[PDB]
């Protein structure tokens, strides 16, 4: 079983996005007004879950065969790929990485998507893959669209994957957003500007990879992530 | 000062969060192998529970759409990191909000006493974090249990909490469902009976 | 008894800190969410206490002796002192200045501080004293340590000596941080940026001072303080 | 425009203020000659009471580590700068709340009337500056006094509250306390029945 | 026994302070005014002492514990670690790294210390360790004070902790001195100015590591040490 | 041109480096193990000498603070880095001079020959490092002996010093000291007779 | 840090001093008044004594062209400020060496004990001050008297001089002129017998 043998770097909430952000409507209702209350590192936030013995699909991480319905989805294909950091530059391996995404024309599937693009009956939009034993992830999948939605009277989000990572510990769970270079929409959006700081913001934008793409086939974006700093323990309790 | 490569920033997981990670909520296929709200096999060592509740906005109105992961020792203090859907018992979880009702529910055992850093015994308990639209980056918080009295007043993370009345937040309500022994642990994110919400 | 024969300039509550700085959480349930309300000056503001004849014990501005119990306190040995002026540049004569501070360790001799540095038998933590005729003040004291606290789950107060001071009237009369030159926690610490205005957090950094410190014996800081400036009435009721 | 030296920026008083400016308190020796709560000794002309209070945060808990400064008018409606501890009348005082049951005391006569700059009567009242841990900047509020509602009805400092409703938080409640008159002026700092707070 | 197959770097003297610093006083009649002879490398200086098996007490490391008189120490309770690397970026394994410092107060604790600071009585001053298989090494003191000396009339050394390395030969072997992340004292000190170059003088500033802090307990500096690059023997007596 | 990483600059080592490498010499209590000025037990083989010696500065006056390291070979001409307590014999030593007398002391073997890198042999040596206040960078010199004049003739590294007057100031003196063999070698920091030191 | 407005920077006094501060020796005519080297008025309190002295370059050579400002207590500890030919005492005076035999003189009484600002008492002193040609910054000592072996032994400034032979640079020699009680202080600038310049 698990051991508390690590500390984690705290996190910066003025980096990361604060919970009151009002332009992103429905934050207003959804964030807490009571300030969070901080607890130190126990053996029930410094260990999490470890996905090595959870059973993969050999297509999970290819949106361009998981749903296959006879025949390819339509769009922009491309790989997406980077590895996992902690703060120290440390790979991350053996961890779990989650996407989901719209189509190419920014439908999702989902019951509660109403967008009147339509779906594509090839195209699923879920991947997961495990990092490798240095760190680093690969998916297969088109390049989703940009979709509007009902917060301003005509706001769009830009293109996006979303990622979920999950790392040593639940102290190190993260979700967010991949961008992709140079979209103009990214400016515009709410939910982007949820971060106050425009560095963190260019740090969720993934980079045109020619390096990794695949003559006459797809093209590659890179994407790296990093979470937050493991150290050992040092001159606790005495 | 020593500044190490920042964190790749929080964002919120949206309205479509089961797509990636409750598929069958979203409404499509699922997969061989999925992580989900089972976390005891019927012959795990331990109480079996049910642990359900609903979460609020500040308004008072239902969060439909809340993604919940809860990580929790098992019935003898220990957690169990090596995720494996063949486990008799897994300490990781995942649940979401019906959308029609707006509520969730897990099936697990009551955790044993573990210690924290200073060999203090917290009391029982189970560590949530919460995902949804609106929400830009997660809430972590804990329930604990209303028959556990004398733990929880003695819980050093309890403690931390400055008024007793915010304590209460996290305490959840023994109750029975189909006659099987439940807790249920409703969240309010903001106002009135806001739930206490952790930074760690 | 006292007369109102002057005014006060009005303060600058974007050059103070707001009462509502969520990274400060306390400030969260103890800032008021209405309006202030804006009152004219009458003799109630314009007036205040004058501590001229408050009788002084000869220790009262030297922490070095003002809780002697058989030896010097531990630490380093600094003078602290400064003009009080009012914002016309008038030096404030005969004005009450306190002070308290941790110990070298950045332990608090009171009864709710639990923080795990020792106390210091020979250092108590409290000065007083009334600024000369030309608004000068000096103190002895021990140089006071950062200090960690339950905001942030790391969060640190830098080294820093709390002062009060009265003034001309009640209008004038403030509660502040001194900091020192240099301190890295400065620029990290949420009490400091309560203040929105980098210039304003400048204006709580003492400087060292060669110039006032006793060789082979201590060192100095300086550390001037503005009060509001006080004008006479002009034109009222006419 | 013309910019003077601008004033030093106020910070917060913090929790352990109490050892600067409350001795007793901090649990701490005192020095000979102290400014404390007892505004008049039993000779000092005019009306003896008891001001006591409790001081409320935005969740409507108490507020144990509250420091006060008081300022009024002797009892013929003069302000007494010269501070004495041999004086029968001090205008200037200090009180805290206690760390236990959260209660702030003063000794002290009831204030008689002065005029604001333009000649119109005030009614009766004490000039308060709060300071604590969380206050950033000390808070201004006037105590007035319940007995004296046809006097408040006219003073031009409460006319200057637009709604009537918020006058009310102003108005202390006038008791007797073992035989003696006392008055209750509670502080509210956020919400409900939120305290007015004055800028000048 | 030791063999010949390594050469150092050769040093740079004037990136080193030179012998004569006439500001610092005691310089003038202890520097040599003949050069230096150069020499070739040989195995008597290219060769050194390894201290893998010197038996380390439990709290050799932690200036916290290894003077106990029945309490802890007054002062800023921090960590000092660091790496220590040569200048090809090597790390340097398994090297005795020796510190001793003044109390919080700037007095040491040495019979020919007549500062009139006190001592304190569970404070000695010294600390030694290895460096781990990566290069690390790691204290737990007090932050030192200041202190005044008797070179002109009113000289005060920052706060410092001098440090001793051996590496892995007698010509990577240096004693130097640690200062602290923003100390006004540093630039007025005529003991750092003995350093010409600026750019040499930052590399003895430890930086504010809050990365490496103990929450409610101790505050961190990092302070990284270069030894001379070591490189094989190439095309020699050939 | 390529430039590495900067060598960390030195400083000096000051008055009080007793504390931290000489526990002794401070007033202090050592440590169950120190590093000091006994580099041979009496079962060593080669031949057992006492050295000695004073420091002088640029005035004739008496380095009364100096610190010293050695490293020697043994009586074979091996260098031994495995340092350890329970050795018969270590190549590393630590001395330092005596506040009242000035003079330090190193009890250990005369070493051997070895080669320089050419395979040219050097006369037996000890190598010195010196550090004091004062002394910004530690200086590094050589202690041979006036009993193998014949050798100190021929040594590539004595005939690297251009003048043969300034070779005679690395020759210890050898004396009986109680009946031990024993050499002196003063240090002459600057001046008149002025030390060779080396930069390799 | 608090900069202060820099001071003047120094400048050497040149050749031509005499001009300025010694009008005689430039060749000059004089003013009604002039500060001298006649400290004492014959009638005077205490023991009349001749102090004479020579200036010696790092080369031995005579500096005779050094200008001498002196500062000395009364023959009862007493500074004499208020400088006055008419006094009795002037505590202050002039002198410079004569081109020809490179030879200053003074006519002053044995200075009383002062004690320094701890209260411990300094062995009997002259300040002397010393300008010249070539010294761009005027260097500070001390005359002590060789007849004062005690005091001497004991003073706290003698004391702060590291080394025993450095303080007898500043201990001046009781001798005869013209059959008159006389203390010598040659001062040698640079190199052998350097005399102790001090810096406050
Ligand atoms: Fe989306
Ligand atoms: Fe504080
Ligand atoms: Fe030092
Ligand atoms: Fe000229």
């Amino acid at each position: 079983p698990a051991q508390d043998n690590s500390r984690f770097v705290i996190r910066d909430r003025n980096w990361h996005p604060k919970a009151l952000t009002p332009d992103y409507k429905t934050s207003i209702a959804r964030s807490p007004r009571q300030a969070l209350v901080s607890i130190p590192q126990s053996i029930s936030e410094t260990t999490g879950p470890n996905f090595s013995h959870l059973g993969f699909g050999a297509h999970d991480h290819d949106l361009l065969l998981n749903f296959n319905n006879g025949g390819l989805p339509i769009g922009e294909r491309i790989i997406v790929a980077g590895r996992v950091v902690d703060q120290y530059g440390k790979p991350v391996p053996n961890t779990l990485v989650e996407m989901w995404q719209a189509n190419a024309g920014g439908r999702y599937r989902h019951k509660n998507d109403r967008y009147l693009a339509p779906l594509d009956p090839n195209f699923g939009g879920v991947g997961r893959c495990l990092t490798d034993s240095d760190g680093y992830y690969s998916f297969r999948t088109i390049k989703p669209g940009p979709y509007p939605w009902r917060n301003g009277p005509n706001d769009w989000r830009p293109a996006h994957i979303h990622f979920g990572i999950s790392g040593p510990s639940i102290a190190t769970k993260l979700i967010t957003q991949l961008y992709f270079e140079g979209d103009p929409l990214i400016p515009m959006c709410p939910i982007v500007k949820s971060i106050a700081n425009p560095e963190a913001v260019q740090q969720l934008i993934a980079k045109l990879d020619m390096n990794n793409a695949n003559p006459m086939d797809c093209l590659a974006y890179r994407f790296d992530i990093v979470l937050r700093g493991q150290r050992k323990t040092h001159f606790e309790n005495c | 000062p020593i500044e190490l490569l920042p964190e790749t920033p929080s964002q919120t997981a949206g309205p479509y969060v089961h797509i990636g990670l409750a598929l069958e909520a979203a409404g499509n296929p699922t997969r061989d192998q999925e992580i989900w709200n089972r976390l005891a096999k019927p012959d795990a060592p331990g109480e079996h529970i049910l642990l359900l509740g609903q979460v609020y906005d500040g308004n008072g109105h239902l969060v439909r759409d809340s993604f919940l992961e809860v990580w929790q020792a098992d019935a003898n203090g220990e957690y169990q990191d090596a995720y494996n859907l063949e486990n008799a018992f897994n300490s990781f979880g995942r649940t979401a909000t019906t959308f029609d009702a707006g509520e969730w529910t897990l099936h697990t055992v009551k955790p044993g006493v573990v210690n924290n850093a200073a060999g203090v015994p917290m009391a029982p308990h189970i560590n949530i974090s919460l995902f949804a639209r609106g929400i830009n980056i997660h809430l972590h918080t804990r329930l604990y249990f209303d028959d556990e009295a004398q733990a929880n007043a003695k819980c050093p993370v309890l403690n931390l909490i400055e008024q007793p009345q915010r304590r209460e937040t996290l305490i959840a309500k023994r109750c029975e469902v189909d006659g099987k022994t439940a807790y249920r642990f409703d969240i309010r994110i903001q106002g009135e009976g806001e739930t206490v919400f952790f930074d760690f």
